[PDB]
């Protein structure tokens, strides 16, 4: 069975292309901002079984906000998002947990301070500390690098089962087909050959 | 006296080959090469039937990012961008359940792990013949 | 399909189809679900869709219908409000409190629509926010009486009123003008004495219930702004720190509660005072150990299980404790009935830095801090704590993680390896530790060595031996470099590197021989005062470091290479120098043997080496000596050049193949590295290098103009292509870090400068887009930052070639060309700054391109150019300004000065480029100035607009009153006459001119903002 969990935070933030990652494994690095709200299941394999997250990946930009507090009705988790080079999305971040908490009143929450990759950081280690009083887990993170891109998903399926013990598995890996319509034609594959592979001075 | 004391679907298969990898798929609508994943790449032979196949999954999620038999009909390709990279046409990928068919891009830490690869891929595919 | 029906408002609203839609949103899926949702969207934004919320409320049997009903209304209010006619806000006020009663007097609903009851309290304070208390003086009144009638009434009064505070006190300065934050603030002060005599008569006369825990909800925001005696001069803290400590249902919001009554403002000359501060404390701490646990229990196991709540509980005990004894601890110092309570809160603390949470860790931390750097200076404390503080010893000893310099790394399989990714997280926690550690080595040394000593026995002998143990003492070892005598250090030191190294040669495998390299190597590291008194064991460091350097393990390498640097930073004149009994000064034998001791080192690896020896050399400053082992440094790499210059010169060029284009590639990056460490005293190498480079850019150029020619842009991202940028991009690496530390600036402008845009500017201009490097403009910027004002031509130069070809590149969009984007405007800032005459001599077509492009830059969301961007315009103006009454500047002002103002206005009001508000207030408050002050000799307007004479100050605020009236119609002339009014008085105080701005922005979100509001104070 499953958990509703809501994603929120400034635009431009990255709650999109993490939950992309999350969702494909890929990266986009365009900026098309959200309307509204984007639903998407997400599943994870643990040891106490498969744990599905409903995910409502909500408008940061006040002109897309949709339903805006409508959203959160009924969610049973919830990440906040903000970028660390940018000082006013770690600032709203009290204004976003307010209007969360106000319909959701007793849930696990991540905050999350996303772009870490980024060399010119804005958002100090050191100033991070809203998180404490409201009992909110933190993470430093990075959707690009994916460095601590799981903890989040981790820490709310921990709580969610009430099982700290919990760990992510390798799912089950069923033999594959053979497939071998006989004429078909792959130009395709000379438009894949010719279209250079992204970040080709990344280390892989 | 002795007092009486207190109260993956991989099983099956060897591992031929492992190497670190990236892993992307082309999006012909977008013409545009997307992540699938990062992690092992791993040659898995069957113990019972002898056939090779690539299962590869990524790093903390150990989600499946690739799945297929290594054809003895597909071919490795250079990208017109890469030394260290191969691509080529799947018919049928279960990584993500239904059987579906992809064109990959594969890329490894250097030249050298690629040309390994290239050379474990079509050793597999003559086991698979 | 069947849903958009309620789209539809010619026709009455059918209730039963939005359930159908509001269900489908909230519990459908897919498709459907999508569809419902735009549709509920469309729904919601249309501006007639509130005359329905009363129809919705009544008929529906959705909540989430209802919810969405209330989120309707809740833009009304907040935006529209003041336009409705008197009767439809009566009408309005009166069902929303309408509905609120009769939710709360219905038992069943009240029970089961939290989240309706709660939207619908949150609706009714927007209301108050608009009409309370001028159109509504008997709301607190009547709210007091009410609560008598019904519990369920009473407890959602508490709900509405905690709301109320919120919004006017934590949540006000970003929402409201300042008069307006200011007149809710005063009035619910002024009616506070009886929402306080209902607070404390629901307190003393029940116990857990829900109306308790409301009530303590509310208290907690009422204590971030009401005055102390509310809480000292009631029984209000024996309640909280007694009666609502003991049961669990209230314990959680009571502990809340006492950490910000540990934070109010209070006299500090009153002993009563004092007392009732102390005695708090003693009561809720005697509550955790009778009923929650004793001081001795593991919370470190406790919180691990995650049982319940226990895991808030200890965070917010942890917070309630660090706030108190921070502020408070003196109280409990002097008086010796009071240690044992002093040192149990002590207690708790050191059992919840056990816990293994890194967030918990770092609030019990910071207190760590705070109470240690008092003892190190406060007279006659440290002893009270000495206990204490042995425990927090062993503690942050057994918690160290891991250090920037330690490039080693256990994975998920157990296998240790290189660290893929800096941990920015980690690498403050362990600064953190160390500043923590150090002080605690300094209160007691004799403590800290006997238990790092006594850890080290244990690790010598396998008895504790671990990655885990083995790692955490070594840093810790190496954390506290500083803080021993030099004699006791050498004992020290002298001991942990004989056991570790015996610890090397006998563990066993790759894994652990990295592991205690690794920890040899940051220990060895951070002591160089020892090295510096010791060259027998420098020496011998050393050629451990280099018998690294041949290890498999990249790791170990990487970490080999990076101690040698940070050891000759420290060290290097023990290498310059011949030592007693040796034949010769070490650099000359590290330079000969550089070949050997680098066999195994990849590329970027021998560059950080060369890098080192670079440290060295600039040590020694007679200059025939050092220019001579600079040569000796260089030979390997000049001698490989030597023959490529040859091959490339003698065949230009059909000769570069891949490999060649690596050799060229490491060469140029070997010569950057050292030029890196020696800077000023590179400049022979240079030289020697220098015309020969240049001509080799040249041909380069030439090779990928001639691939993309012949392939297409696609050549671009072919490794050849790349290869051949690489050498173009590392050549402007060198000379951008040599110019950048120059001495003899004549040598430069005589020397270097003139070949250098010879061969690079044409390129870059006469290039495709795509074959354009970014670093051009990187380079350009470094020379005209240091040698500009002695070029003038020459910057000219470097404006006509980069200019309009790059601007080109970076305004059709803000996403293409980033890193050109970046460097454009570094580049124009620079010029600007040291050499605004080359601006002065662009035809006038090319001015008008340069004010579009600043215009454009603050348009930018990218942090990097839009802080840019507003930079040059300030910049700008103050360099018109300082050439005084002269045509150009009268020019510039006639054709630009309302440009700059109505562009920064819409920076300022569009909610897209908050990042920049003070910059953008800067630049306005500038542009305003100059008016004000008469610092504009001509008419700003046109000799047909306005009667000849009229000031500019009279023509501005003309221009600004029609500007803003035609942006924001919504506002009366009055709102924008008092604004301009305000703004206009207020251009020579930032603090204040800034305020009445944000003023601004919060009344062009709504209707019918109050004009008086801009007169504030
Ligand atoms: N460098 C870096 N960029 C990132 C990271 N995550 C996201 N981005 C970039 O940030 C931009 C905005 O991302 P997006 O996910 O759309 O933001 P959002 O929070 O969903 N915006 P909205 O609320 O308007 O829908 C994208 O260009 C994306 O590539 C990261 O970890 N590092
Ligand atoms: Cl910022
Ligand atoms: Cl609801
Ligand atoms: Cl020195
Ligand atoms: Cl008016
Ligand atoms: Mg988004």
């Amino acid at each position: 069975v499953q958990f509703k969990l809501v994603l929120v935070g400034d635009g431009g933030t990255g709650k999109t292309t993490f939950v992309k990652r999350h969702l494909t494994g890929e990266f986009e690095k365009k900026y098309v901002a959200t309307l509204g709200v984007e639903v998407h299941p997400l599943v994870f394999h643990t040891n106490r079984g498969p744990i599905k997250f409903n995910v409502w990946d909500t408008a940061g930009q006040e002109k897309f906000g949709g339903l805006r507090d409508g959203y959160y009705i009924q969610a049973q988790c919830a990440i906040i998002m903000f970028d660390v080079t940018s000082r006013v999305t770690y600032k709203n971040v009290p204004n976003w947990h307010r209007d969360l908490v106000r319909v959701c009143e007793n849930i696990p929450i991540v905050l999350c301070g996303n772009k870490v990759d980024i060399k010119d950081r804005k958002v100090k280690a050191k100033s991070i500390v809203f998180h404490r009083k409201k009992n909110l887990q933190y993470y430093d993170i990075s959707a690009k690098s994916n460095y601590n891109f799981e903890k989040p998903f981790l820490w709310l399926a921990r709580k969610l089962i009430g099982d700290p013990n919990l760990e992510f598995v390798a799912m089950p890996a069923l033999a594959p087909p053979e497939v071998v319509l006989a004429a078909q034609y792959e130009h395709d594959l000379e438009v894949a050959q010719t279209t250079a592979l992204p970040d080709e001075d990344d280390d892989l | 006296i002795h007092f009486e004391p207190v109260v993956t679907m991989e099983e099956d298969e060897e591992v031929l080959y492992k190497v670190r990898a990236k892993l992307f798929r082309f999006d012909k609508d977008a013409k545009e090469w997307k992540e699938r994943g990062t992690g092992d790449c791993k040659f898995l032979k069957n113990k019972k039937t002898n056939k090779v196949r690539i299962l590869m999954r990524r790093d903390k999620t150990l989600k499946i990012c690739a799945n297929h038999i290594i054809a003895p009909e597909y071919t490795l390709k250079p990208n017109v961008g890469s030394d260290r990279s191969w691509v080529y046409a799947c018919t049928a990928d279960i990584a993500e359940g239904e059987a579906e068919a992809f064109t990959f891009a594969i890329r490894f830490g250097s030249k050298e792990n690629a040309d390994k690869f290239k050379e474990e891929f079509e050793k597999a595919q003559e086991i698979n013949k | 399909g069947a849903m958009e029906g309620i789209l539809d408002f010619s026709n009455d609203l059918d209730i039963a189809l939005l359930d159908q839609v509001v269900s489908t949103f909230y519990q459908g899926s897919g498709v459907q679900q999508k569809q419902a949702q735009e549709i509920l969207t469309k729904f919601q934004d249309n501006p007639d869709a509130w005359q329905k919320a009363d129809q919705i409320l009544q008929f529906s049997t959705n909540p989430q219908s209802k919810f969405i009903a209330l989120s309707i209304l809740d833009k009304l209010i907040t935006r529209k409000w003041k336009l409705l006619p008197n009767d439809h806000r009566i009408g309005i006020r009166n069902f929303v409190v309408g509905m609120i009663i009769s939710m709360c007097q219905d038992d069943e609903v009240f029970k089961t629509q939290k989240n309706l009851i709660n939207k619908s309290d949150l609706t009714l304070v927007q209301i108050l926010k608009q009409e309370w208390p001028q159109n509504w003086p008997e709301f607190i009144p009547e709210l007091i009486g009410s609560s008598s009638s019904s519990v369920n009434v009473c407890e959602n009064n508490m709900i509405v009123l905690k709301l109320l505070s919120e919004e006017v006190f934590d949540f006000s300065a970003e929402q409201m003008t300042q008069a307006k934050a200011l007149h809710l603030k005063n009035s619910m002060s002024k009616e506070f004495e009886q929402i306080f005599k209902l607070c404390f008569q629901v307190l003393e006369q029940g116990s857990s219930s829900s109306l308790i825990v409301a009530t303590l909800e509310s208290l907690l925001r009422y204590l971030h702004w009401i005055p102390y005696r509310y809480i000292y001069e009631t029984n209000i803290l024996e309640l909280l720190s007694t009666k609502f400590m003991t049961s669990p249902d209230t314990r959680a919001i009571t502990l809340k509660c006492l950490t910000e009554v540990s934070n109010l403002k209070i006299p500090q000359d009153n002993d009563l005072i004092k007392r009732q501060t102390v005695l708090f404390f003693q009561n809720t701490l005697q509550q955790i150990a009778t009923s929650v646990m004793p001081v001795t229990a593991d919370l470190k196991a406790t919180y691990a299980n995650a049982n319940g709540n226990d895991q808030s509980f200890l965070q917010d005990l942890a917070m309630f404790l660090t706030t108190y004894l921070a502020r408070n601890r003196a109280l409990l110092e002097s008086d010796e009935s009071l240690r044992e309570l002093l040192l149990n809160a002590h207690q708790y603390l050191i059992q919840l830095s056990k816990i293994e949470e890194r967030e918990l860790f770092k609030t019990t931390l910071d207190y760590w801090h705070n109470l240690v750097a008092d003892l190190f200076y406060e007279p006659l404390k440290k002893h009270i704590y000495e206990e204490i503080c042995s425990q927090l010893r062993l503690v942050i000893i057994e918690n160290m993680v891991r250090p920037e310099e330690v490039l080693v790394v256990e994975n998920d399989e157990g296998e240790i390896v290189r660290e893929f990714v800096k941990e920015s997280d980690t690498i403050q926690l362990y600064k953190s530790e160390r500043e923590v550690l150090v002080y605690l080595t300094h209160l007691n040394v004799i403590d800290t060595e006997e238990i790092m000593i006594s850890k080290l026995a244990r690790q010598i002998d396998g008895s504790e031996w671990s990655w885990h143990n083995i790692n955490t003492l070594s840093w810790a070892i190496g954390s506290i470099s500083g803080t021993m005598s030099e004699d006791t250090e050498k004992r020290f030191v002298v001991t942990v590197i004989k056991d570790l190294l015996d610890l090397c040669v006998k563990k066993r495998g790759k894994d652990n021989k990295a592991v205690v390299a690794s920890d040899i190597m940051y220990v060895v590291g951070q002591y160089p005062r020892f090295l510096k008194a010791h060259w027998n064991f420098l020496r011998t460091v050393i050629l451990k470091l280099f018998e690294f350097m041949h290890e498999t393990h990249e790791g170990v390498q990487d970490m080999a290479c990076d101690t040698f640097i940070k050891i000759v930073q420290k060290c290097k004149y023990h290498f310059v120098i011949q030592q007693p009994r040796e034949s010769e000064p070490f650099i000359q034998t590290i330079i000969r043997d550089i070949q050997k001791t680098t066999a195994d080192l990849q590329p970027q690896q021998v560059h950080t080496f060369y890098k080192a020896c670079g440290i060295i050399i600039s040590e020694e400053r007679s200059v025939a000596e050092r220019n001579r082992l600079l040569s000796d440094l260089m030979q390997l790499p000049n001698m490989a050049w030597d023959t490529i210059v040859e091959q490339s010169t003698a065949n230009p060029t059909l000769l570069l193949d891949s490999e060649t284009v690596k050799i060229i590639a490491n060469i140029i990056k070997t010569n950057v590295a050292v030029c890196t460490s020696m800077g000023a005293d590179f400049y022979p190498q240079l030289g020697h290098i220098y015309y020969n480079m240049l001509q080799l850019y040249r041909a380069v150029s030439s090779m990928i103009s001639a691939q993309v020619a012949a392939e297409g842009l696609i050549a671009t991202k072919t490794p050849k292509v790349r290869g051949l940028r690489t050498i173009k991009k590392e050549i402007l690496k060198l000379v951008e870090t040599y110019i950048s530390k120059a001495r003899n600036l004549d040598d430069v402008v005589k020397v270097l400068v003139e070949p250098l845009l010879n061969a690079v500017l044409e390129d870059y201009m006469n290039n495709v887009p795509d074959a354009r490097d970014a670093e051009v403009l990187n380079c350009m910027t470094t020379v005209v930052e240091k040698v500009g004002h002695m070029i003038p031509q020459g910057v000219i130069l470097i404006l006509q070639s980069v200019f309009e070809c790059t601007l080109d590149m970076i305004n059709k969009d803000f996403t293409e060309y980033p890193e050109h984007r970046v460097e454009f405007y570094k580049l124009l800032k620079v010029i600007n700054e040291k050499s605004f005459a080359a601006f002065l001599e662009l035809p006038p077509a090319a001015f008008k391109l340069f004010v579009d492009a600043i215009c454009w830059a603050f348009k930018h969301n990218n942090r990097d150019v839009e802080v840019n961007g507003l930079q040059i315009a300030l910049d700008l103006v103050k360099n018109i300004e300082r050439m005084g009454n002269v045509p150009f500047a009268n020019e510039f002002h006639k054709n630009y000065f309302f440009i700059f103002v109505s562009e920064t206005f819409f920076v300022l009001t569009d909610s897209d480029h908050k990042s920049g508000f003070s910059k953008q207030a800067l630049l306005l408050m500038k542009l305003i100035s100059l008016v004000y002050d008469n610092k504009i000799s001509v008419p700003l307007y046109q000799e047909a607009e306005v009667p000849q004479g009229t000031s500019n100050q009279v023509y501005l605020s003309q221009y600004l009153a029609n500007m803003l009236s035609n942006a924001f119609p919504h506002l009366t002339s009055e709102q924008i006459a008092s604004f301009l009014s305000a703004l206009t008085k207020q251009c020579k105080d930032l603090v204040v001119f800034k305020g009445t701005l944000r003023d601004f922005l919060v009344q062009i979100k709504e209707v019918g903002g109050d004009p008086t509001d801009y007169l504030f104070a």
